[PDB]
């Protein structure tokens, strides 16, 4: 309950935080100043980087381990993968473009849009077909992010 | 919008505006007649019959203010089964009391002697109710068959 | 929204942000093409259901700003579950005939709001829907006047 | 009764209540048979 | 010993509660009208062929216990009181029997009736609840194929079984490809396009308004007649930067795809649920164990787990074992002999 | 210089983040401030140091 | 909690890719186990010596 009284008074301050933080991680946990188990993961045969291992642990292990048997607060040594886009100032300026254009292009070209369904919720009578419509789907590959139109 | 000639474009002109359902996905028919009701889902660790009785309670103070035609109906209810469970169990208890009184009589000739076991076990029954209550229990389908079996 | 969309725009965001919760058996999720996700967390028997509700409902809070604003302004709920009902109080009409769209509204505007609040009722399921200002756009009349839904 | 009263799984309050109810009933029946029943077996019997 | 071993095991007896129910499942992409027809058939089966029992029905279109949608339908059936149902044929069991038998005949869909498993649906035994989890990064389709392989190998050599999926039928969908290039050329904003589409075909939550004191919602969608068929996509036009309307089919592109209407997940991982019942000969654990080695014959990346159900009794051996100890020990507290506690034991 | 959380994207089933920053070689020294230009209202680029 | 960590982590090992191997630095378990061991041992030694 001590967790609650805090976590819920935080709730009354969230809309007063910058939106950069709100869409970032806000956490309320039970603290223990030291660990106990430190399950290190390495590679031997099929060599994968320390940036690959971190991701794989954070994409098959950490999500479950943090949920299991009242684990307080899993600290990950590394980071899960992410679509990383390294802007070039010159190539941006040479084409007359700002970071804002890149961000806008991503937020517009990479998203999932909610479209209705054929044979909608209230139908015309005698309608024989009901099927959902799929609009834009979130991008998948790196190459797909390569072909973003600026 | 207001067009070039000063003609106004009301929403009425571009869209049929009606006070309609928020969701047209589900439709309920009671005995073929168009209807709608309340499907109450229980809460985890709730009191069941208390909750239902109080549902009837809160719903009771709405009936007088209903418009013409608006009538209540009760499909899928659990209450009568609980009530008839209690009834058909207690009935069995009493039947066991009488049937043990008769065996107590058709063995002990004395009419004054066949009162003792008839007096003993109702006391023992009541004490169990006190114990279960003091232990956090309640009148359950198991804590009644338990009584009858223990008799 | 469609199943593919909601499965990774509302569902996964909640799931990944759902960890560090005491006494948890499992977390099973259904993503419905109706655009409806229902995540169930089962807790070890005899647990404090009241606080078990909290540990989840409050870890949801740390994922809300990562949900689409379409969902945020829509209904998000955290409830105690019971796989079956008990009372099903059906309401019909006899004299002054009102449609099944009228009855649903009246029950959802005089009964449901109170009944859902009374005596620890878990989760009232309404058979129909409360009224709403419904505006049915005509594509031609929109285009003929040069107008978009926007 | 009391050993099998040690419930488990989802069959908890099942065997639990179904035992402890009869155990309570037993201890009560015994006390009654050591207090009430003897006294009534005395007092007036024949 | 023989009369004990050959005694079939149960948990709690299923009994007439005077109230039962029946579900209806239409095929892929079925409409409200069709399932309404089936519901009519069911409802009035209960209304004309069983009057001496049925007091009232409460059919609901668009809402099943599996989920929501136009595919499902439910029917709550309340019967007359126990008195007016004298025969065993009027008990829930037989009624549901003949009902299911009729529905299985005169229907072109799946309709079942079921006596309420007293208490919450938890626990049945002599059956299981299997869960197929996608451990690796395999797609939904590979998982579906693996599920088909499991459901095929199980029924390949049923000492039997009865296995099925959970309701993931996977129905055709209508994919629309919005070409960003053409849109940027003609002068239409991607935002505008998207919100026009979404508001027109799926509606949108706009604002709130007061109705007779109570605040209710304001939804904008479109007349039904302008959104029932794919060709209706063209009917919608979008304002461009130059103030000129644009046909949707200009920047658009359409094609029919294949996807699932119900995406299941077990513990943060994509999963598909298999519901199956144990052998008519064997038991629960035998079926489960003789199903796990089947699941261990699936491609790499596909694992398994048990949920609700598969998670007498197992305690009974130990519980009677303690009852084997406390008894002997209590047969000494008032009876000292080391002979008396061997007397009543027989 | 500090990157920014843009949107989310699906990777092998699991939803992960999309970050935009810049190549390291264009943000290690203070003099690198000038390398960045900004579009103005007149559609002409502007030196940051301006 | 630790035993159950080993539990949840146990059902991931078979699906690992080539090379992906586990290692255990900084553990508390053996100290607890050896505590119990070296204490019970002392108990028995006291029993015999008495
Ligand atoms: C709704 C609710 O939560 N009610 C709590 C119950 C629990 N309880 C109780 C009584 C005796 C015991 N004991 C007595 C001594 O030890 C054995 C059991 C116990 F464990 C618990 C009681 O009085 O009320």
């Amino acid at each position: 309950i001590a967790q609650v009284q805090v976590q819920n008074k935080l709730q009354l301050a969230m809309p007063l935080l910058p939106q950069e933080v709100q869409q970032q991680g806000v956490s309320v946990e039970k603290s223990s100043s030291s660990f106990l188990m430190v399950v290190g993961v390495i590679n031997t045969d099929g060599t994968m980087t320390q940036e690959d291992i971190s991701d794989y642990v954070a994409a098959n292990m950490k999500d479950a381990i943090s949920r299991t048997s009242g684990v307080g607060d899993v600290q990950l040594f590394g980071s899960q993968y992410a679509m990383r886009i390294w802007m070039n100032p010159n190539e941006l300026n040479k084409f007359q473009l700002t970071p804002v254009d890149v961000i806008t292009a991503i937020k517009a070209q990479n998203a999932q849009v909610a479209a209705g369904q054929l044979g909608g919720t209230p139908p015309v009578k005698g309608q024989q077909l009901n099927a959902s419509i799929i609009a834009q789907t979130r991008l998948t590959s790196t190459e797909e992010f390569g072909k973003i139109l600026l | 919008k207001v067009n070039q000639d000063g003609s106004r474009v009301l929403l009425r002109d571009v869209a049929k505006i009606e006070l309609g359902g928020e969701n047209y996905d589900i439709i309920a028919e009671f005995n073929g007649q168009p209807a709608s009701g309340l499907g109450i889902k229980l809460a985890t660790g709730a009191n069941a019959l208390d909750t239902a009785a109080a549902i009837r309670a809160e719903l009771a103070k709405m009936e007088p203010f209903f418009p013409s035609g608006l009538k209540i109906v009760y499909p899928y209810d659990t209450t009568p089964f609980v009530k008839i469970s209690i009834h058909e169990v207690v009935k069995t208890l009493v039947e066991a009391i009488i049937l043990v009184f008769l065996v107590m009589y058709l063995f002990l000739q004395n009419f004054r002697a066949t009162l003792i076991p008839t007096i003993a076990v109702p006391v023992v029954l009541l004490g169990t109710f006190a114990v279960l209550a003091a232990f956090g229990f309640s009148i359950n389908t198991l804590t009644m068959f338990g009584m009858v079996l223990a008799i | 929204a469609d199943a593919k969309t909601v499965q990774d725009t509302v569902t996964q965001v909640i799931e990944q942000n759902m960890n560090g919760i005491d006494n948890l058996m499992y977390m099973s999720s259904n993503s419905d093409s109706t655009g409806t996700v229902q995540i169930t967390l089962t807790f070890e028997s005899g647990t404090d259901a009241d606080i078990a509700q909290v540990q989840v409902q409050n870890k949801l809070q740390l994922a809300m700003p990562l949900l689409p604003q379409e969902v945020q302004q829509q209904g998000v709920s955290v409830e105690k579950s019971s796989s079956s009902f008990l009372m099903v109080v059906g309401v019909i009409n006899t004299d002054g005939t009102m449609t099944q769209e009228d009855i649903s509204d009246y029950v959802a505007a005089n009964m449901k709001d109170a009944i859902s609040r009374t005596s620890g009722v878990g989760d009232v399921q309404l058979f129909g829907s409360q009224y709403a200002m419904r505006i049915w756009m005509n594509p031609n009349e929109l285009n003929k006047f040069q107008l978009t839904p926007v | 009764f009391v050993p099998m009263a040690f419930f488990g799984g989802s069959t908890g309050a099942i065997y639990r209540q179904f035992s402890i109810t009869i155990v309570s009933a037993m201890a009560l029946s015994v006390l009654v048979a050591l207090i009430l029943t003897p006294a009534l077996c005395a007092t007036m019997l024949k | 010993a023989y009369l004990f071993v050959r005694l079939p095991s149960s948990f709690l007896p299923d009994e007439d509660q005077g109230v039962f129910m029946t579900m209806v499942q239409l095929p892929a992409g079925a409409t409200q009208e069709r399932t309404q027809k089936v519901l009519n058939e069911v409802t009035h089966y209960y209304l004309t062929k069983e009057k001496n029992n049925v007091e009232s029905v409460f059919a609901v279109n668009g809402f099943g216990f599996a989920g929501r949608g136009q595919n499902t339908g439910i029917a709550f059936v309340s019967l007359k009181d126990w008195a007016d149902r004298p025969g065993e044929e009027n008990k829930v069991e037989a009624i549901t029997m003949r009902a299911t038998r009729a529905f299985s005949q005169i229907k072109d869909a799946m309709v079942f009736a079921f006596n309420l498993p007293a208490i919450v649906e938890l626990g049945t035994a002599t059956g299981f609840d299997f869960e197929l989890i996608d451990q690796a990064g395999l797609g939904h389709e590979k998982l579906t194929q693996a599920r088909n392989q499991l459901l095929a190998e199980a029924a390949k050599h049923p000492m039997l079984t009865s296995v099925r999926p959970n309701g993931l039928e996977d129905t055709p969908q209508f994919k629309i490809d919005i070409d960003q290039e053409k849109a940027q050329a003609l002068g239409v904003s991607i935002n505008d396009i998207n919100t026009t589409l979404g508001a027109a075909w799926g509606g949108s939550y706009v604002n709130d308004f007061i109705d007779r004191g109570r605040v209710k919602k304001v939804y904008v969608m479109s007349e039904a007649k302008y959104r029932m068929l794919p060709d209706d996509i063209g009917d919608w036009y979008v304002r461009a930067a130059d103030g000129q309307m644009v046909p949707f089919s200009a920047f658009s592109s359409s094609r029919w795809e294949y996807g699932s209407p119900r995406l299941e997940r077990y513990n943060g991982l994509p999963s598909m649920e298999i519901l199956g019942q144990a052998a008519p000969g064997k038991s629960t654990g035998e079926a489960m164990e003789l199903m796990e080695q089947l699941a261990s014959k699936l491609p790499t990346g596909v694992g398994y787990d048990w949920t609700g159900m598969s998670y007498s009794g197992n305690q009974a051996p130990s519980l009677y074992a303690i009852s084997l100890i406390v008894v002997f020990l209590c047969l000494a507290a008032l009876y000292e002999s080391w002979s008396i506690p061997f007397s009543v034991m027989l």
